[PDB]
C-alpha cells in the first residue's frame, strides 16, 4: 500500500499494514532527517532487508544527490542472495506502480 | 408432564357441503368432541398441557393462545378462549381459485416450532412427552407434498409422534406422516362417533397405550411415479445431478436440463 | 445446495489406535470422548442421507484392523465403536495400511458414486511401514477425498495430505468443538470436478405382505437369527426378499432407495432462505413472531428473504435444523 | 475337488465359518459350485492383516533391544530392515561357520545380551556398524543425491575456505581422548541409525526452494476449496413439488358452489351449544366400544402365526443355507449376465450358468423331499423363485442372443 | 556442557523418554556431521514425527542458520551462553573498554551473551503470521539483569506471570497457547 514520508510514497508488495510497521518508518525518518550513523532496534518477525530497503528506496528517490550508491553488508553469503532477490521483488512492484519499464542495477558480491 | 397438541385442517368449502348435506355430523360438533377430549386430557393429569390449532385455507390460527356452573375453572376458561377463535376464523372466509383447499403442512410447520419454543421454556429436569393429534376433511394437495414431507421430517427429528384421524378419506400425504413419525394412524367410519375413537386411542398417555389393546396404525404402502409424465413405475432410474425418478432411462435430464455424461 | 453434493457417500471413518487417545486430554480419556461423539456423528449421518453409507477401520500396532464393514445401519457401526473402548488401543497406528485397504475398498465402489475417508489423529507424530509422501500420490491418482482431524495438535502432513485429496483439516480445540467439525462432516461436501457425475438406475421395492392370510405364501429365512419371513420386500431384478428396504442388493449390484428417503434428500438440493437478524425493533411490520403466533420476549427479529414473515429465535434456530422451509413462504 | 490345493483352500474357507460349510456341502452334493470356484470366492478378498508390514520410522532399533525376550519378533525383523548389511551377514552367516541355533547362542551369550561390552544390548553390533558406515559416508562416500543442491560443501558456498583463518579448532581430531570421543561416536550411531530407519521405510537450499513453491499462492487462488465443484441448477422446481405416491383425492366445483358453501358454514357456525346430543352419545358410543374393543366385529387383528410343524428353528436355519449357497449361484450368474457380450465363450458361459442353476434346482427338490415331507415344513417354494429369475433373465439373455445371431 | 549434560541424561532414563518423544539430532564438532544432522531434522518434521535438535548458542553455526517456523515450532535456551575455555584475551579487552570509555566489564560479559542468546531464542518466528514459544531456563533471567539486556521487543511480550514459571507450569502455558494458535488466522484479524 502507498505509505506518504511527506517526499515520496513508499509501495509494499505484501500490502500488510501493522503498528508496529508504522511506528518503526516514523522514527527511522526521523534518523534519516538528521545525518550521523545511529543504532535502530528491530524486531525479527518483520524482515529487515524488506523493511529497511523498502523506505531507503523512498528517500532515495525523494533525494538522489544525496546518496551517491547504497551498500548493504551481510555476515552471511545466502543473506547477500536473499537481499538482492527482496530488492528485485520490491523493484517489481515499484515497476507496476509506476512506468512499465523501471531499470535498476543490484550487485551481490 | 405430556404435551398433546390438536390440529384440525378445516376447508369452509367442504365444511359447507357438509352444512348442505344436512348430516348430524357438522363442523360445530367436531370442535366440540376436540374441547371435551382436551378437557379430560387436562382433567387425567394436571401436569399435562394442551394446545389447539384450526388451519384455514390460507393461513393458521392457534385457537388455544370462572366456576360458573361448578366446572373447573381453567377448563372453562380454556374451551371460552378457544370458541371466541373459532367462530372468528369460520365466519369469515376469502375463496381463493388458487387454493381452494387448506394447508396442512402449513400448520404443522407453525405446531412444530411452536411446541420447540414451549420445549426450552419447560425446565430440562422435568421430562416432557411431545405428541401431535391430526383430524383431516379437506383433500390432499400434490403441490403441498414437498412442504408436507418437510415437516414430516421436523418432527422425526425432534422425535414428535403424529397420530392423525381421516373423518371420510384415507390421505397419502397423511398416513406416510404417521408412518415416518411411527405414531398410529386411524380412519374413522362414523364422523358422529369421532370423539368415542378419540377417548379410547389419542387420549392415552404412551405409557397407558401399550397396556390397553388399541388397533394397530394401517400400513403405508410407498409408490414411486416419475413427475415427467405423471406415470408409476416399479423401476425408475434417478439421475445424480437433479435426483428425480425417470421412467425411462434419458440421455438429457430435463428436471436438471443437464445433459448426462455418456461413456 | 447450490453446489453439486452427491447423492451416494461412500465415506469411511479411520479411529487412531495410538496410546494418545488412552491420555486424558481433555477431562474424560480421549478414545471413549470420540467414540461417543463418533456414534452421535453416525447416527446424524445417516440420519441425515439414508444412501450414504459408513465404513470404520481402527490401525493398532501399525496393523490395520476393520472395525466395522461399510454398511446402511448406523447400530452395527455403534456397537463397533462401544468394542473399540474395550481395546487397549496400545501402539502407534499406521497411517499407510488403513489409507491402503481403504482406498482399495474405494475402487470396488463406482467412479460416479462420492468416495470419501476421515482420519482422526490423536497424535501428531505418525508412524507408518511405508513412506506417507508415496501414499498421498497414490491418493491423489485415486477418486477419493481425505480429510483429517488433528486432536489438539496442527500438523503440516496431516494438511498437505488433506489440500492434495481436496480434504479439509481440522484442529480439535474443544469437544464442543468436535461436535462442529463432525456436524460439517454429516453434510455431503461439494463434488468435484474430477468425481463423475451420472444417472443412477434405481429399483423401488414394494413391500409385499403374506398375501391373504399366509394364502400361497413365499415363506422365506435369511435371503439378506431370523425367522419365516412371509411379509417382506422382494428386490426387483431378482425378486428375493430383504430384510430391510435401504440395502443395495448384493447379486445384483443395484442400489435400493424408498420414495420419501428420497424426498428427505430434496431439501438437499435448495437451500434455505437466510433470515436477517436486526437486535433493533425497525419499525416491525408484526409484533407477534410469525411462526408460534406470539409476542417476541426477546428484541430480535428475523426477515425472510421474500416472504420477509417475522421469526423469533426459537423458531429460527429450529427452521433450519429440522423444518428446512420457510413456513411464511409455505402459506 | 479340481487341485488339491484349490481344494484344501476351499477346506479352510468352510472351516473358517460353519453357515459356509453347510452351504458348501450342500452344492457339492448337488454339484451346482466346483471346489475350485468356492476357493476363489474365499480368496475373493482385498489384502492381509497388515498388508505391507508393520516397520517403525522411529528407534526401529532402540525399540526393545533384548528386551523384548529368524522371523521370530517383529522388532527383530525391523531391526534386519533397519540395517541391510546386518541382515546380509546374518543370512550368509545362517550356513556359513555358524547356524540360526548358534546365532542365538550367541545373542544371548555373555557381553551382548548381559550388555557387558559395548554397553547397548543386542543393537550393540547395529550401533557398531551405524557408526563406522557414518564415518565411511563423510570419507569415502558423501552425498550421492546432489543436484541444484541439495548437499553440505556445496551447500555451503564451497566447504570452509578457512584456508588457515583463525577457528578451526572445532573439528578438533587430534585430541579426541576417550569419554568425549565415545559421546561422539554415539552422535555418529544416532544420526546414521535416523538414516537407516528412512532406509527400512523405503525398499540443504534445494529443500528450501520446493517448500517455498508450495507455500507460494493457495488452492482457492488457483480454482476453489474441492478443485472446481460445478453449480447444480434445477431447471424445474415444480416436478419436485408434485408427490410421486397418487394424488388420493382431486375433486373441484364451481364459484357459486364455493359462495354456496361459505353462506351455509358462516349459518352453521353461529349455532352452537345445542347442549341435547347426550341421547345421540349415548347410542353411538355402544357402537363404537364394540368395534374399538379387541372382541366383537370391525377390529383389525391378523397375525395367526400358526406353524404347525416339528422344530420350526432347525429347519429355518436349514432353510438359511440354502438361501446363502442359491445366493452365491445366483450372484456369480447375474456377473456373467452383466458382461453380455453376445458371442461363442458368452455362450459358454451362460451353459455352464444354466447347468449350475439347474443343479440347484435338484438340491432345492431333495430339500423338498427332506423337512418340507418329514416335517412337512420347509418352504423352498421361495428358493425356487430366485432360481426362476435368475433362469427367466437367462432366457431373456437367450433371446437377445438369438437376435444379435 | 551440551556433550556433558547428554551423558549424564543417558544415564538417568531421561534421555530415551525424550528418544521416544522426539528423534534425537544432537550437533556434532564435524561439519557435514552437523548439517547432516540438521538435514534429518528438517525430514523428521516433514514426515511430522516429533524431531528434537540439540544445539549451542555459542557456535557461529547457530548464528549462520535461522531455523523454519515449521521446522522449529518452539526453541528452548537453556542456561546463559558463556565460553569454559575463553582465554584471556576477553579479559584484557573489557579492561580496555573500562579505560578508553565507560563501560562495566561485567555489564559487558552479560550483553555480549544476551545479544547471541536472544539471535538464537528469536528464530521460532520468521512471519508476522505464525506461531512460537520461548522459554528460558536460567536464574539470571527471572533476576531480571539478563531481562534487560535482552532486546525491548521481546520484553514486551514477556510477562511477571511468565517470568519464574514452575516447569510442569510453564509447559500447561505452553500447551493452552498451541491450542489457541491451532485455529487458523484470519488477514481481517492481523488488521
Ligand atoms: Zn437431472
Ligand atoms: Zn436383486
Ligand atoms: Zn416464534
Ligand atoms: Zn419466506
Amino acid at each position: 500500500m502507498k505509505l506518504n514520508v511527506d517526499g515520496l510514497l513508499v509501495y509494499f508488495p505484501y500490502d500488510y499494514i501493522y503498528p508496529e510497521q508504522f511506528s518503526y518508518m516514523r522514527e527511522l525518518k526521523r534518523t534519516l532527517d538528521a545525518k550521523g550513523h545511529g543504532v535502530l532496534e528491530m524486531p525479527s518477525g518483520t524482515g529487515k532487508t524488506v523493511s529497511l530497503l523498502a523506505l531507503i528506496m523512498a528517500y532515495q528517490r525523494a533525494y538522489p544527490l544525496e546518496v551517491t550508491k547504497l551498500i548493504y553488508c551481510s555476515r552471511t553469503v545466502p543473506e547477500i542472495e536473499k537481499v538482492i532477490e527482496e530488492l528485485r521483488k520490491l523493484l517489481n512492484f515499484y515497476e507496476k506502480q509506476e512506468g512499465e519499464k523501471l531499470p535498476f542495477l543490484g550487485l551481490a558480491l | 408432564l405430556n404435551l398433546l397438541v390438536i390440529v384440525v385442517d378445516a376447508n369452509p368449502i367442504w365444511w359447507g357441503k357438509q352444512a348442505l348435506k344436512e348430516s348430524q355430523f357438522t363442523l360445530s360438533k367436531c370442535i366440540d368432541a376436540v374441547m371435551v377430549l382436551g378437557n379430560s386430557h387436562l382433567f387425567m393429569n394436571r401436569s399435562n398441557k394442551l394446545a389447539v390449532i384450526a388451519s384455514h385455507i390460507q393461513e393458521s390460527r392457534f385457537l388455544y393462545p370462572g366456576s360458573k356452573d361448578g366446572k373447573y375453572e381453567l377448563l372453562t376458561s380454556a374451551n371460552e378462549v378457544i370458541v371466541e377463535e373459532i367462530k372468528d376464523l369460520m365466519t369469515k372466509s376469502d375463496i381463493k381459485g388458487q387454493h381452494t383447499e387448506t394447508l396442512l403442512a402449513g400448520s404443522l410447520a407453525k405446531a412444530l416450532c411452536y411446541i420447540h419454543r414451549m420445549n426450552k421454556e419447560v425446565k430440562d429436569n422435568q421430562e416432557m412427552k411431545s405428541r401431535i393429534l391430526v383430524i383431516k376433511a379437506a383433500e390432499d394437495s400434490a403441490l403441498q407434498y414437498m412442504n408436507f414431507m418437510n415437516v414430516i421430517f421436523a418432527a422425526q427429528k425432534q422425535n414428535i409422534l403424529i397420530d392423525a384421524c381421516v373423518l371420510d378419506s384415507d390421505s397419502g400425504l397423511l398416513q406416510q406422516a404417521c408412518d415416518i413419525t411411527g405414531g398410529l394412524y386411524l380412519k374413522v367410519p362414523q364422523m358422529p362417533s369421532l370423539l368415542q375413537y378419540l377417548l379410547w386411542v389419542f387420549l392415552p398417555d404412551q405409557d397407558q397405550r401399550s397396556q390397553l389393546i388399541l388397533p394397530p396404525p394401517v400400513h403405508v404402502d410407498y409408490r414411486a411415479a416419475c413427475f415427467c409424465h405423471r406415470n408409476l413405475i416399479e423401476i425408475g432410474y434417478v439421475c445424480s445431478v437433479c435426483l428425480s425418478i425417470f421412467c425411462n432411462f434419458s440421455p438429457i435430464c430435463t428436471t436438471c436440463e443437464t445433459a448426462f455424461k455418456i461413456s | 445446495g447450490q453446489v453439486r453434493l452427491g447423492m451416494m457417500r461412500h465415506l469411511y471413518v479411520v479411529v487412531d489406535g495410538s496410546r494418545t487417545m488412552e491420555d486424558q486430554d481433555l477431562k474424560p480419556n480421549r478414545l471413549t470422548c470420540t467414540l461417543k461423539l463418533l456414534e452421535y456423528f453416525v447416527e446424524e449421518y445417516f440420519d441425515q442421507n439414508p444412501i450414504s453409507q459408513i465404513g470404520i477401520i481402527v490401525t493398532k500396532s501399525k496393523r490395520a484392523e476393520k472395525l466395522t464393514e461399510l454398511s446402511g445401519n448406523p447400530r452395527k457401526h455403534i456397537t463397533s465403536l462401544k468394542k473399540a473402548v474395550d481395546m487397549t488401543c496400545h501402539g502407534e497406528p499406521s497411517l499407510y495400511n488403513s489409507l491402503s485397504i481403504a482406498m482399495q475398498t474405494l475402487k470396488h465402489m463406482p467412479g460416479h458414486t462420492s468416495r470419501e475417508v476421515l482420519i482422526i489423529f490423536s497424535s501428531l507424530t505418525t508412524c507408518d511401514p511405508s513412506n506417507i509422501y508415496d501414499l498421498i500420490k497414490t491418493l491423489k491418482a485415486a477418486k477419493i477425498r481425505v480429510s483429517v482431524i488433528g486432536l489438539s495438535a496442527e500438523v503440516r502432513v496431516c494438511t498437505v495430505l488433506a489440500r492434495e485429496t481436496g480434504g479439509t483439516y481440522h484442529v480439535i480445540l474443544d469437544e464442543s468443538h468436535y461436535k462442529e467439525l463432525l456436524t460439517h462432516h454429516v453434510s455431503p461436501p461439494p463434488a468435484s470436478s474430477s468425481s463423475e457425475c451420472s444417472l443412477i438406475r434405481m429399483g423401488f421395492p414394494q413391500h409385499t405382505i403374506a398375501s391373504l392370510s399366509d394364502q400361497d405364501a413365499k415363506p422365506s429365512f435369511s435371503m439378506a437369527e431370523p425367522g419365516l419371513t412371509l411379509g417382506g420386500y422382494f428386490c426387483p431384478q431378482c425378486r428375493a426378499k430383504y430384510c430391510e428396504l435401504p440395502v443395495e442388493c448384493k447379486i445384483c449390484g443395484l442400489t435400493l432407495v424408498s420414495a420419501p428417503h428420497l424426498a428427505r434428500s430434496y431439501h438437499h438440493l435448495f437451500p434455505l432462505d437466510a433470515f436477517q437478524e436486526i437486535p433493533l425493533e425497525e419499525y416491525n411490520g408484526e409484533r407477534f413472531c410469525y411462526g408460534c403466533q406470539g409476542e417476541l420476549k426477546d428484541q430480535h427479529v428475523y426477515v425472510c428473504a421474500v416472504c420477509q414473515n417475522v421469526f423469533c429465535v426459537d423458531c429460527d434456530v429450529f427452521v433450519h435444523d429440522s423444518l428446512h422451509c420457510c413456513p411464511g413462504c409455505i402459506h | 475337488r479340481k487341485a488339491n490345493k484349490e481344494l484344501e483352500e476351499k477346506n479352510r474357507m468352510l472351516q473358517e465359518d460353519p453357515v459356509l460349510f453347510q452351504l458348501y456341502k450342500d452344492l457339492v452334493v448337488s454339484q451346482v459350485i466346483s471346489a475350485e470356484e468356492f476357493w476363489a470366492n474365499r480368496l475373493n478378498v482385498n489384502a492381509t492383516d497388515s498388508s505391507s508390514t508393520s516397520n517403525h520410522k522411529q528407534d526401529v532399533g532402540i525399540s526393545a533391544a533384548f528386551l523384548a525376550d529368524n522371523l521370530t519378533s517383529d522388532i527383530i525383523e525391523s531391526i534386519f530392515r533397519t540395517y541391510p548389511a546386518v541382515k546380509m551377514k546374518y543370512a550368509e552367516n545362517v550356513p556359513h561357520n555358524m547356524t540360526e541355533k548358534e546365532f542365538w547362542t550367541r545373542f544371548f551369550q555373555s557381553h551382548y545380551f548381559h550388555r557387558d561390552r559395548l554397553n547397548t544390548g543386542s543393537k550393540d553390533l547395529f550401533a557398531e556398524c551405524a557408526k563406522i558406515d557414518e564415518k565411511g559416508l563423510k570419507t569415502m562416500v558423501s552425498l550421492g543425491v546432489k543436484n541444484p543442491l541439495l548437499d553440505l560443501t556445496a551447500l555451503e558456498d564451497k566447504p570452509l575456505d578457512e584456508g588457515y583463518g583463525i577457528s578451526s579448532v572445532p573439528s578438533a581430531s587430534n585430541s579426541k581422548s576417550i569419554k568425549e570421543n565415545s559421546n561422539a561416536a554415539i552422535i555418529k550411531r544416532f544420526n546414521h541409525h535416523s538414516a537407516m530407519v528412512l532406509a527400512a521405510g523405503l525398499r540443504q537450499p534445494a529443500v528450501k526452494r520446493a517448500k517455498l513453491q508450495e507455500s507460494i499462492e493457495y488452492e482457492d487462488l488457483g480454482k476453489n476449496n474441492s478443485v472446481k465443484t460445478i453449480a447444480l441448477n434445477l431447471k424445474k422446481s415444480d416436478r419436485y413439488y408434485h408427490g410421486p405416491t397418487p394424488i388420493q383425492s382431486l375433486q373441484y366445483a364451481t364459484s357459486q358452489d364455493i359462495i354456496n358453501s361459505f353462506q351455509s358454514i358462516r349459518q352453521e357456525m353461529e349455532a352452537y351449544t345445542p347442549k341435547l346430543t347426550q341421547v345421540l352419545s349415548s347410542s353411538a358410543a355402544s357402537s363404537t366400544i364394540t368395534a374399538l374393543s379387541p372382541g366383537g366385529a370391525l377390529m383389525q387383528g391378523g397375525t395367526q402365526q400358526a406353524i404347525n410343524q416339528m422344530v420350526p428353528n432347525d429347519i429355518q436355519s436349514e432353510l438359511k443355507h440354502l438361501y446363502v449357497a442359491v445366493g452365491e449361484l445366483l450372484r456369480h450368474f447375474w456377473s456373467c449376465f452383466p458382461v453380455n457380450t453376445p458371442f461363442l465363450e458368452e455362450k459358454v458361459v451362460k451353459m455352464k450358468s444354466n447347468l449350475e442353476r439347474f443343479q440347484v434346482t435338484k438340491l432345492c427338490p431333495f430339500q423338498e423331499k427332506i423337512r418340507r415331507q418329514y416335517l412337512s415344513t420347509n418352504l423352498v417354494s421361495h428358493i425356487e423363485e430366485m432360481l426362476q429369475t435368475a433362469y427367466n433373465k437367462l432366457h431373456t439373455w437367450q433371446s437377445r442372443r438369438l437376435m444379435k445371431k | 556442557y551440551m556433550e556433558s549434560t547428554v551423558a549424564s541424561w543417558y544415564e538417568q532414563g531421561i534421555l530415551e523418554n525424550i528418544q521416544r518423544n522426539k528423534l534425537l539430532f544432537i550437533e556434532t564438532q564435524d561439519g557435514a556431521e552437523t548439517s547432516v544432522a540438521l538435514e534429518k531434522y528438517q525430514e523428521a518434521c516433514e514426515n511430522g514425527r516429533g524431531a528434537i535438535l540439540l544445539s549451542v548458542a555459542r557456535g557461529k553455526v547457530s548464528e549462520g542458520i535461522d531455523f523454519v517456523h515449521h521446522y522449529g515450532r518452539a526453541v528452548i535456551m537453556f542456561g546463559v551462553p558463556y565460553v569454559y575455555t575463553q582465554s584471556r584475551i576477553l579479559k584484557a579487552r573489557l579492561e580496555y573498554l573500562r579505560d578508553q570509555f565507560q563501560i562495566r566489564e561485567n555489564d559487558f560479559l552479560t550483553f555480549d551473551a544476551m545479544r547471541h542468546a536472544a539471535q538464537c531464542v528469536g528464530r521460532a518466528i520468521r512471519g508476522k503470521t505464525d506461531y512460537g514459544l520461548m522459554v528460558f531456563a536460567d536464574k539470571r533471567f527471572a533476576r531480571g539483569d539478563k531481562r534487560g539486556k535482552l532486546p525491548r521487543w521481546i520484553q514486551e511480550h514477556l510477562t511477571d506471570a511468565n517470568l519464574n514459571l514452575t516447569v510442569d507450569e510453564g509447559v500447561q502455558v505452553a500447551k493452552y497457547f498451541l491450542r489457541q494458535m491451532a485455529q487458523p488466522f484470519h488477514r481481517e484479524d492481523q488488521l
